[PDB]
């Protein structure tokens, strides 16, 4: 009945991000002989449902699925699947569906935190589209809470967002150094932004981390592409990917789930980007 | 039956370098297991090994427990130095 | 009897390179609705034939090629194939079989003749993997030919390899450095190991382009995520990938081939790793 | 019938960008041909508008010729801008 093909939606592979994590999930969808269908969707709430009649259609044994923002619908229509669904680096607040991500709020928290201890006065963020529950949701109070935790002044103009481009990083360090306070240090929500905020706030005269300290997230390679280097909140996504498979097989093959809603590990990665 | 190591990699034991020394446990027949931090799960799993998170400078050990104990204990340090893991 | 799946053998998605390319496929396969079965081979000789198999068995319409190296043998099992098949970015001597690439011989000279011009003496090499066809065969070539073309030594010692990590592209700086008589203009093979040879030849105290100049190669973003900006030889992935699909989508639905085998167009982009 | 622009996109009309403005022109009925450096293909065909190659700051001329002239030289001046292609 079957067809030994499982089903994966991401968002857009040319994405070191997602590419990173699509390769985890072929590996191991390889390793237990089964076919992938891959299709992207360049977060379209549309093409993304879309995306999931026409691949349930041809028959799939399974489906993985990644977006920036699970809807309250898209649990409607993936509660009413036929196969196995289990979602990889994207989140959504009720748990009917598997998944498997890290411990976003911890390791938002735990960095803001380990830049508190280094001695901080102003600390900064700069995060990615704030309609993303991954976002404002997860990473954002993470930052809020290590501080409110220390009793420091949660400052709505200090977060500051942008798209995930390596450009918005650049300006959201000139808007932030554009404040009477000026920022010592600024977390970052992720690494590609994270090296423009290093260049935009060098190209002012500052320097990492003599002047603001910076951290990243997702420890990507860009991670060392950088100088200094980046230091940044670790997270797997090749094993995000490997494992988000691992346990649709398991869903599909009926083995027995211990837990379907994971949270691999996490740390941080100290390299140059703060002293 | 058993064999400690040290990893050195800067990767530690993650993505295919992870899902190699797994790949290459599946191989086997005996009963081999992985053991940090004085946690224990299948080594011949994917999420056991990648549940743990084996970071950089972590002693580990291989506990091989079958009809090709030996077989086993031997390769997996061939895998091992082979993919840059430990030492 | 057909599938309206066409088949994907490329060696590693978590490649900015090779998943640029899959998103140009992605895109056009869709527009044609094709369903794509992506597979990578870790540039494995014989698990590239091996995975040609499994995918042509399974029925497919098409399949897109890619490897650094189409063997000679490679041809004749791809020639023995039952569907179209076009190779994308990789290239095999004979043309028995559909390609689109870039015309890389006279890229690689454009860009080491755009050096000349600007005035060097000793310019160096930074190539991958010296065994791959499109590289010893096609790039260093006209490396040279720039050279021989001008007059100028043609030296072996000035060409050092590496594989293609941003790690190597240090590495080879020193190894350059190293030399009685330094460079003081460096063409790198790619993009990533352009910017190792950025870094490795700061560390050394020098200034870019200050000191020497440096050029790259596919145009990638990370040719501005750098400091300088780096100059480099345009490739089109995006593009090679699209059209290497569509020219496939013309040889499968039957339309009319004007020619299978395709060279887009290639430019250099000008920004500051070369004054 | 005809619309001529200046693209002023760091891009050119490659990638998505291209596949978008390509992907807009097989909506409409007419008949519209892209003229670079004074070459014309069917804009309605990528390997066409891809063998091309138009870089930057390239002044092209979209030339409709159908039942509905006015309706594709209008979208498809949208969907430039809406790019950010030419201007
Ligand atoms: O490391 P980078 O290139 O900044 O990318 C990370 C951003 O890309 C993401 O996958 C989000 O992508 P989307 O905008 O396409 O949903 C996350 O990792 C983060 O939101
Ligand atoms: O821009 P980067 O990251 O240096 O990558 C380019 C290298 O990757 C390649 O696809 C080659 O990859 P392989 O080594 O996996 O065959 C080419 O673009 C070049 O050989």
């Amino acid at each position: 009945k079957k067809t030994t093909t499982v089903g994966v939606i991401i968002p857009d592979i040319s994405n070191i991000f997602y590419a990173e994590l699509a390769r985890g999930i072929e590996d191991i969808a390889t390793m237990y002989k089964y076919n992938i269908i891959l299709s992207n969707s360049d977060q379209n709430q549309d093409k993304e449902l879309h995306l999931l009649n026409n691949m349930l259609g041809k028959q799939v044994d399974g489906i993985i699925f990644m977006s920036g923002n699970v809807t309250e619908e898209h649990v409607e229509e993936l509660k009413k699947s036929p196969v196995p669904v289990v979602l990889a680096a994207s989140i959504e607040s009720t748990n009917q569906i598997p998944s498997v991500t890290i411990d976003y709020e911890q390791a938002a928290f735990d960095a803001v935190q380990s830049l508190i201890d280094s001695g901080h006065k102003n600390i900064a963020f700069v995060s990615g589209t704030l309609e993303e529950p991954i976002n404002h949701a997860k990473k954002v109070k993470g930052y809020k809470r290590a501080l409110t935790e220390s009793g420091l002044p949660v400052r709505d103009s200090y977060i500051v967002e942008g798209d995930y481009t390596y450009d918005s990083g650049i300006e959201a360090v000139e808007k932030l150094l554009e404040e009477d306070e000026k920022p010592t240090a600024i977390f970052v929500g992720t690494d590609e932004m994270a090296l423009g905020v290093i260049h935009g706030a060098q190209d002012r005269g500052l320097n990492v981390p003599n002047d603001l300290e910076i951290i990243g997230f997702d420890n990507t390679r860009l991670s060392t592409m950088v100088r200094p280097q980046l230091t940044s909140v670790v997270q797997p996504m090749y094993d995000i990917g490997a494992v988000a498979m691992r346990l649709l097989t398991k869903y599909m093959n009926k083995e027995t789930v211990d837990s379907s809603i994971v949270q691999l590990p996490h740390r941080i990665e100290f390299r140059q980007s703060t002293k | 039956a058993q064999k400690t190591f040290t990893v050195t990699a800067d990767s530690g034991i993650h993505a295919r370098p992870a899902t190699t020394l797994v790949q290459a446990a599946s191989k086997f027949d005996s009963d081999i297991n992985l053991e940090f931090n004085g946690k224990t799960v299948n080594l011949k799993s994917i999420m056991g090994v990648m549940s743990l998170g084996i970071q950089k400078g972590a002693t580990i050990t291989i506990s091989a427990e079958g009809s090709d104990e030996a077989d086993a204990l031997a390769a997996l340090e061939d895998t091992m130095s082979k993919e840059g893991l430990g030492e």
